[PDB]
RNA sequence: ACCCACUCGGCACCUUACGAGAAAUCAAAGUCUUUGGGUUCUGGGGGGAGUAUGGUCGCAAGGCUGAAACUUAAAGGAAUUGACGGAAGGGCACCACCAGGAGUGGAGCCUGCGGCUUAAUUUGACUCAACACGGGGAAACUCACCAGGUCCAGACACAAUAAGGAUUGACAGAUUGAGAGCUCUUUCUUGAUUUUGUGGGUGGUGGUGCAUGGCCGUUCUUAGUUGGUGGAGUGAUUUGUCUGCUUAAUUGCGAUAACGAACGAGACCUUAACCUACUAAAUAGUGGUGCUAGCAUUUGCUGGUUAUCCACUUCUUAGAGGGACUAUCGGUUUCAAGCCGAUGGAAGUUUGAGGCAAUAACAGGUCUGUGAUGCCCUUAGACGUUCUGGGCCGCACGCGCGCUACACUGACGGAGCCAGCGAGUCUAACCUUGGCCGAGAGGUCUUGGUAAUCUUGUGAAACUCCGUCGUGCUGGGGAUAGAGCAUUGUAAUUAUUGCUCUUCAACGAGGAAUUCCUAGUAAGCGCAAGUCAUCAGCUUGCGUUGAUUACGUCCCUGCCCUUUGUACACACC
RNA sequence: GGGUCGUUAGCUCAGUUGGUAGAGCAGUUGACUUUUAAUCAAUUGGUCGCAGGUUCGAAUCCUGCACGACCCACCA
RNA sequence: AGCGCCGUGACGCAGUGGAAGCGCGCAGGGCUCAUAACCCUGAUGUCCUCGGAUCGAAACCGAGCGGCGCUACCA
RNA sequence: AAUAUGAAAA
């Protein structure tokens, strides 16, 4: 076939492996007490309060529930 | 070779485009004809559309409905009919 | 002059090979590695080249004598098997012709190829032996091309990263054709499966059909092909495998340094023709009797009705079998194989048509059927896979299959209206009956059928019968365009296809050329299957109607065998 | 010696009056074939032999020179 | 220096005031395995350029261009 | 009766 060059620019660059959060303890900063709960936990019984719901346009979501989760609250 | 040029193939473009009395019958009848055809079909052994309409210059369809009316005056004899031919003569005694 | 025998000397000849020879051949070309009767001349690879030069003869043309430089791996001789011949002999083929028929090539359109075009117009194939071919009748798929976007289904080993996280997925906004998070923003989700790298595989309708298997075609639809042991030859090789006659046939009868065999042909298998026979048959029928309808009125005729029953297998399906074996007769030839005519017979061309079909080969076609593959390329901004849209159809032209016609042997309308091969759904949706609605396509509600049971008697067309016509580019042809109506399909647009109305061009029997064809054959006429969701002008089959002319030939194109010539052997290109 | 004419792709030939280089051969590439040859398609190469007038600007118009090609060069 | 001539399809050459012909060559199509030849068809011409005259010219007459030929003798 | 030619290696 014919020698193959390609008419846009670069598009290999793929999104990161992951965000690096690193420690990811996001979950509270408290003074020795019970450390409770800086988000909430969705409420869907497929999760059962083993998600934090998001935050991207100040309204929440869920990466568990997957998808089209959303709440303002 | 067999191969030519693009300048003689373009010959297929200069190609170019460039390649290799009527009979008058009646068709309807008048007074003349009238006279005509019952002074002459008692000549005309053999009678038929084709006939008539080579030796008395009638337009073929009137020529069919003429034989229908000679039939029916009684001045012809059948010997055969079909949809697509018929056969007549001038009910001569003769034969 | 003959005849018979002999002899000497010639011109030769016939048979053999003791012998000679590389062989063809030779009574000399013998008496030759077992090499010596006498003697003259000539040659040392082929060309250069009988050239130059020097002589010499000649009036001249030229004759005699006669080099070298240089160049080259063959040149050449005799036989072998082929191939080939405008060589001969024999027998043959409608892919050949004759006598013809139908056509094509002339026009329009479908379709394939080339050319052109383009981003792509994917590609293989180019005399028979490519071009309605790849089952290739492509809207997405197919698809291999083009413009773009994804995904990885990169096995596995090791190294790195590395659960104070390898990695994955993300709604929404941007971006993108796109409710593809692909990528960006965003914060969540997931948790050893991975990711990165080194290797290594995997895929490819990528290249190579000239590196291959397999398959097919073709040589090659003709009758050809091979061993064993013998015979000839130093040998390639030859005979067997052939003079004649015959057959469709290397088919036989015969001949015979060959005998006996093998594949091929044949024999064979299937299908198509006869079966009043066996076996039968609510998935085929028929008749009779019941019940019923009509006319007769009737006694007879034509129908409807299987739980009305009974009988039967003629027609129909079959299983096993019979039959054909040129049977018999008359002519004709080694007088054999065989052929010709007549008789009977369902059939007397191998009874008809096919299936299978040998030795050897092509540098035939295919790696775009194959999870069959060698080698090369590529392998993650892949030539992989997949998604969106084009393209395979694009049109100045050339070519090849064809489908329409150019009309009165018709066109049209209304009647009569009779086949065959075959195919069809069930847990998935086929073949569809009947009823209803609509001009139509079609829509609608049900029905039978997994099928000799229902589609379906596929009630096909051509055909016939009765009417409109009119000799006229006319009611022939309906290409070409418009408007509209449905169907298949997610999607039709570059109109899938059907229908309605309108448009009505070329086409006047086709130039040089050329295809096919000997009887249910050509041809006309459609039907079924194939591919198929829809679509046929395509092929594979089937049936209806159904000719003319042959019954021969080697004149054109070719084939097989024998003889022959050859300076050909990648073989008359 | 004078008068005239012409010199452009590696080569050859057109051009054209004042807007810019065309054709063939050659070379490179691809198609083609087993590979070449041939053929086809594309590309390359051209300050137009050197100094002017301006048609804005010359390859072509014009004056020089360096090549060359022609024509003519006491006299009785 | 003077005078005369020619110029027409790619090529050679005709041809008259109503407009372009011949042969060759080219092009298609067939035959051929392919080419040649052969068979059936077809095209292609600012008639050197410009202007004028004419109803219209290739032709007529001017301009130009290119290519030719003749004259060049008496001393 | 006319019927010429078919590139180089393999």
């Amino acid at each position: 076939r014919k020698k193959k060059v390609y008419t846009t620019p670069k598009k290999i660059k793929h999104k990161h492996k992951a965000v690096k959060l690193a420690v990811l303890s996001y979950y509270k900063v408290d003074a020795e007490g019970k450390v409770t709960k800086l988000r909430r936990e969705c409420s869907n019984p497929t999760c059962g309060a083993g998600v934090f719901l998001a935050n991207h346009k100040d309204r929440l979501y869920c990466g568990k529930c997957h998808s089209v989760y959303k709440v303002n609250a | 070779l067999s191969k030519a040029a693009k300048a003689a193939a373009a010959l297929a473009g200069g190609k170019k485009s460039k390649k290799k009395d009527r009979a008058q019958h009646a068709v309807i009848l008048d007074q003349e004809k009238y006279d005509r055809i019952l002074k002459e079909v008692p000549t005309y052994r053999y009678v038929s559309v084709s006939v008539l309409v080579d030796r008395l210059k009638i337009g073929g369809s009137l020529a069919r409905i003429a034989l229908r009316h000679l039939e029916k005056e009684g001045i012809i004899k059948p010997i055969s009919k079909h949809s697509k031919q018929a056969i007549y003569t001038r009910a001569t005694a003769s034969e």
